[PDB]
Parts: C-alpha cells; structure tokens; sequence
C-alpha cells in the first residue's frame, strides 16, 4: 500500500 | 493560448463550474489561463489551480502504475513477450503525464514563486513545486532521476525552512507539506526513517498547539494529523 | 487519422490495455483507429468499441446534467444572473459531447452496419445507433430534436425487428436492446407507457426461456433482467 | 432517479 499524501479540499 | 481572450473572472468562475462537473482537464485550462493573466493569485485560486492539476496528474500516475505493472510482469522469465506495446503504451501516458508536471512546473517558474512574497503564498507554491518532481521521479529512471529528486528535495526543503519561521506547527499548509515532505523521504528517497522522523515531529508538535485553535480549524489541522498517524502506522 | 500507422492488433492490445488503466479516451481512440482500418469487428473487438465511447459519453452526459441544472437554477426568477459564462460552458460540453456522437454514428454509417450481415453484429450495431441519438436527443432541443428522436426510434425498431426474428428471447444482446428501448420510451418519447409494456413483455418472455440455458447464460440474462425490473419498480 | 441503461461489460 503507497503512503498518503495530501488530499484534494473542494 | 486558447484562454488568452477570456476574463481572469470568467475563467475562475468556470474552473468552478468544471469542478461541479468533475471535468477537471478543463479546470486545469481554465486556471492555466487564469495564471497567464499575470496577476497573483488568492487563496481560494490557488485552491482551484491545486485541485484541478491534481487530478488530473492523479489519473494519469493511476494509469501509468498499472501500466508498469503489466510491463514489469511482461519482462520476466517465462512471460510470452507480446511485442512492443506495452512499453509503447506506458511510454505515451508517461509523457504526457511528464508533460503535465512541466506545465504546472513552468507556471511555478513563470511567474507564481517569483512574485509570492507572504508565507501563505510562497510554501504553497514551493510545496506544489515539490510535489510535481516528485511525480516527476516516479516515472524517472535514467541519468536524471537524481536530478530530479534532488530538484523535489530542494524545493520542499526551502518550502519547510519558510514555515517553520513563519506558520504556527497547526497550520494547514504546513501540516500538509511536512506530509507531502515525509511521503517523498519514504516513497522516493529510500530514506524511511527520515519520514517517521519528520511524521512524528510533525505530529507532536501540532498536537500541542490544538489548545490554541478553534473549533473549525481544529478540525482542520486534525485531518491532516490523521494522515501522519496513517502514514506511520503503515511505516511501523 | 493518428492511428493510420499502427497495426490493427496494436491497436485492439493497446484498447484492452487502456481498459485495464481506465483510459477510456484512449481506449476509444484506439478502436476508432481498428475501425478505420475496414476490417470487420469480431464480438470482443464490438465489445470494447462499446465499452470505450459509453465510458468517454457517460462522462460528458453526467458532467452536462451538473452544468443544466446550474443553468436552469441561473434562469429562475430571484437569481442573480451571473452572465453568460454557465451558458457557454453548458455549450462547450454540449458541443464536445455531440461530437462524440457524431464520431460513433459515422463509424456504422461508415461502414459497420452496412458489412454486418449476421444477426449479433447487426443488431448490436443498430442498438448503439439507437443510444447515440437517443444521447444527442438529450440535449436536443430546436426544430432537431424531433428528428433527432425518429431518427434513434427508427434504429432502434430495425433492431428489435430483427432480434425478435432471429434471437431467442434471453438473448443478451436482445434483452439489452429491448431495456435501452424501453428507456427511450420512458425518458426520450414521452411513452412511459410504451416503457412499461415492453419491459414487462420482455422480461416475461425471457422467464419463460431461462430453463433452456447453461448456468453461465442464465446469469447473463437474469442480470439485464434484474435491470428491467428495477426499472418497472422506478416506473410503477 | 433516471432510468437504468444497459451497462458495460469487461
Ligand atoms: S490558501 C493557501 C493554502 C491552500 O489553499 N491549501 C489547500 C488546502 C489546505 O490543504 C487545507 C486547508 C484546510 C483543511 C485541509 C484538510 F486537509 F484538513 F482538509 C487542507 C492547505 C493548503
Ligand atoms: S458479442 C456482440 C454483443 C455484445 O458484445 N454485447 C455486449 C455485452 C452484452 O451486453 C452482455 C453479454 C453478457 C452479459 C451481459 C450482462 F449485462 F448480463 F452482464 C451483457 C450484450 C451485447
Ligand atoms: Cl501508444
Ligand atoms: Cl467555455
Ligand atoms: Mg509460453
Ligand atoms: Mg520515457
Ligand atoms: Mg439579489
Ligand atoms: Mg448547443
């Protein structure tokens, strides 16, 4: 599983 | 370029509607033209530009990871080798998506770093400059990955060097580069205990500025500590 | 045309390779490019030309149904009109999306139904016919819209004409023209009516007709046949 | 809620 990075804020 | 003869407004309002719309290659288009008007842009506008550029690099690592998967399976002892096109396939998706990571590259360099002097501003662009080599090198094998890697650390680090003097450890936009930060040390750079490192300073030291939030950014810097809490327990 | 110089197997590899990796806009033009090269279409080579332009107009049918119904809220009295940008990016789609039908319809006008002699590839090629009016009928309004409609009703009843004579009744291909008929009926032609009796008619048909099939075929019909009742259930 | 289509198959 990749790491997570920053997520898309509508 | 296409957008040249739309108004900056007209343009924001339709990288909004795109949004709606999930049509986020014209989103990407529209906030492309609405940079090359010259102007800096507001918080909310970077938000679009973000977004949008984001997807669309989204879908396209998406593809190219399948795409590699393929070929990485084609490529070994016992694989019926089925011609060219695998590679031929994965290597048009690469370009383009290396072609979408110069685009939002060149408009960082002409001119959105230049002209952002407020820390807001500026780490955000840093960051995004980041992030797109990082993209970059995910797909980069030969001479030029480290390069690239090195371009990727470079601007995170000045990014990093920027919101630690200037953002309190609970800011948003600090929260998420030391993210994107420890994901490129973990991901990238073979340098895992950098990221658990950085993850969990990180996270601590915003842990003891929540007291000093409201209820609504709390819930912000919150949501970006879960993440450093789920990166580090997929790390540990 | 951009694929004039690859291999017709290059381009069905390279349709299944971008099915794998959602690329639905490769994936069709890659199957535009097998059509052009004249040859006809095997069942899996339909399927995949299917499968890549439902995907590419499914898309733009959702994003022109969000940018509508902005449009129709702007033009409701007490809305502070906004100028003519949600306009001109409901056409833009619009526009893109006829488009896309008009390319569909002119690869079986050139040549696909005309060589499509059996009744499988036939009836298939007239059903998708019928969908991509029954899409420009969507968004049709003027003095077109009307022959817009006749047009998709014309496709589609040569079509059930022609499966009703030579399909059995849980021919999957049969049930799935019938189903996207009875929509046309329901959501196009203003013949709910019409919707309701063919749904039911086809879906009793096919009940009486599942004791003569494979488990594998039995599950075939009964899913499209599980959507005509969920249908029939929305409608009743 | 609009009418349901014939789907795609893989
Ligand atoms: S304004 C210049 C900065 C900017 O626009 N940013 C985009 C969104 C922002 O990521 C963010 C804000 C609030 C909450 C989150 C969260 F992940 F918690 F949902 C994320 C942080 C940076
Ligand atoms: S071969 C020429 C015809 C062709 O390719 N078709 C595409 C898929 C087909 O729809 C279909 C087959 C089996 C099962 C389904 C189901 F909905 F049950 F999953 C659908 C019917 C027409
Ligand atoms: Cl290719
Ligand atoms: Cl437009
Ligand atoms: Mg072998
Ligand atoms: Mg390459
Ligand atoms: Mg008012
Ligand atoms: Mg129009």
């Amino acid at each position: 599983q990749r790491s997570t990075s920053t997520p898309n804020v509508h | 370029g296409a957008m040249g003869s739309m108004e900056r407004a007209s343009l924001i309002q339709k990288a909004k509607l795109a949004e709606q719309a999930e049509r986020y290659e014209d989103m990407a288009a529209f906030m492309k033209g609405a940079v090359e008007k010259g102007e800096e842009l507001s918080c909310e506008e970077r938000n679009l530009l973000s977004v949008a550029y984001k997807n669309v690099v989204g879908g396209q690592r998406a593809a190219w990871r399948v795409l590699s998967s393929i070929e990485q399976k084609s490529n070994e002892e016992g694989s019926e080798e089925k011609g060219p096109e695998v590679r031929e396939y994965r290597e048009k998706v690469e370009t383009e998506l290396q072609g979408v990571c110069d685009t939002v590259l060149g408009l960082l360099d002409s001119h959105l770093i230049k002209e952002a002097g407020d820390a807001e501003s500026r780490v955000f662009y840093l960051k995004m400059k980041g992030d797109y080599y990082r993209y970059l090198a995910e797909v980069a094998t030969g001479d030029d990955k480290k390069r690239i890697i090195d371009s990727a650390r470079s601007a995170y680090q000045e990014a990093m060097d920027i919101s630690k003097k200037e953002m309190p450890p609970t800011n948003p936009i600090r929260l998420g580069l030391a993210l994107n930060f420890s994901v490129f040390h973990y991901e990238i750079a073979n340098s895992p205990e950098e990221a658990i490192s950085l993850a969990k300073t990180t996270f601590d030291e915003a842990m003891a500025d929540l007291h000093t939030l409201s209820e609504d950014s709390y819930k912000d810097s919150t949501l970006i500590m879960q993440l450093l809490r789920d990166n580090l327990t997929l790390w540990t």
